[PDB]
């Protein structure tokens, strides 16, 4: 019933906004710390545990300002928060590719225009 | 894919158990309830991020304990069938991938992996290569894959991927 690569996602997750596991990671490096200091307070679960290592070895931009370049730099061009946050993660190199990976683009840019973007996105890259 | 959502949840609570301050009861209660947990409609609950509102209590007669309604921002994964996404393989097997995003597992079948990557147990650690050797998939790599399905078994959902599409597999 449901299908991203259609953009066909459940009621549930509409009024919902997407987070690059960048973001995710951030988020959760906190409710650790949270969890670490003041006692009285039982370890955290292993679903946390896993999501926190696997956002952590995935993160392409590891400063929070550049993460939010990143962000706004895409909320600014016709995209869908699941496109987005996709674009994030995965950072296609290359227009082809990028429609590839997420069908749902095709048609919404020029190779050219899409190209910019997948680039920008390059730029902000904390390589390593 | 991970979302930043509004999820509700009731907490009850009989008189006895509102320990020295009930706001903080409520909310390690919470805490402990919903985070860790899955569900197939909203998926994986990562974090509790925000409490937004604990309603009145609600005291119905025939209930001895109260009830706390509370609205609360968490952070939560639930892949869809479409979706691409970068995984961690676990183990190489002559059945297919056993790979894991995140706290989610994914199974990619054999027969959902092109033919250029025959399967090797001879090898040190066993692996899939394209008999170019140019290509190794193996224990520990990290591989972009489609979902091709999503199940739920026991609140815990679980996904098997492909790698039968174009830009897909060694990262």
């Amino acid at each position: 019933e449901e299908d991203a690569s259609q953009l066909i996602f459940p009621k549930e997750f509409e009024t919902a906004e997407t987070l690059l596991n960048s973001e995710v990671h951030m988020l959760l490096e906190h409710r650790k710390q949270q969890n670490e200091s003041a006692e009285d307070e039982q370890e955290l679960s292993e679903v946390f545990m896993k999501t926190l290592n696997y956002t952590a070895r995935f993160s392409r931009f590891k400063n929070r300002e550049t993460i939010a370049s990143v962000r706004s730099l895409l909320l600014q061009k016709k995209l869908h928060k699941f496109e987005l946050a996709c674009l994030a993660n995965l950072c296609p190199e290359t227009a082809e590719e990028s429609k590839a990976l997420i069908p749902s683009l095709e048609g919404r840019f020029e190779d050219e225009e899409l190209q910019q973007i997948l680039d920008d996105i390059q730029t902000k890259r904390s390589f390593q | 894919m991970f979302y930043h959502i509004s999820l509700e949840h009731e907490i009850l609570l009989h008189p006895r158990y509102f320990g020295p301050n009930l706001l903080n009861t409520v909310k390690q209660k919470l805490f402990t309830e919903v985070e860790g947990t899955c569900t197939g409609k909203y998926g994986f609950v990562i974090a509790v991020t925000t409490i937004d509102n604990i309603g009145a209590g609600v005291i119905q007669p025939g209930r001895g304990f109260v009830l706390y309604p509370v609205k609360y921002k968490a952070i939560v994964f639930r892949p869809f069938k479409g979706e691409v996404v970068d995984a961690v393989v676990t183990q190489v097997n002559k059945v297919g991938l056993f790979t894991e995003i995140g706290p989610m597992s994914c199974f990619i079948s054999r027969h959902s992996i092109p033919s250029e990557m025959e399967f090797d147990p001879n090898s040190n650690p066993p692996c899939y290569k394209t008999m170019d050797e140019d290509i190794v998939i193996q224990q520990d790599d990290e591989i972009r894959l489609k979902i091709v399905g999503t199940r739920v078994d026991k609140n815990d959902i679980f996904a098997i991927g492909s790698l039968m599409d174009d830009y897909l597999g060694l990262v």
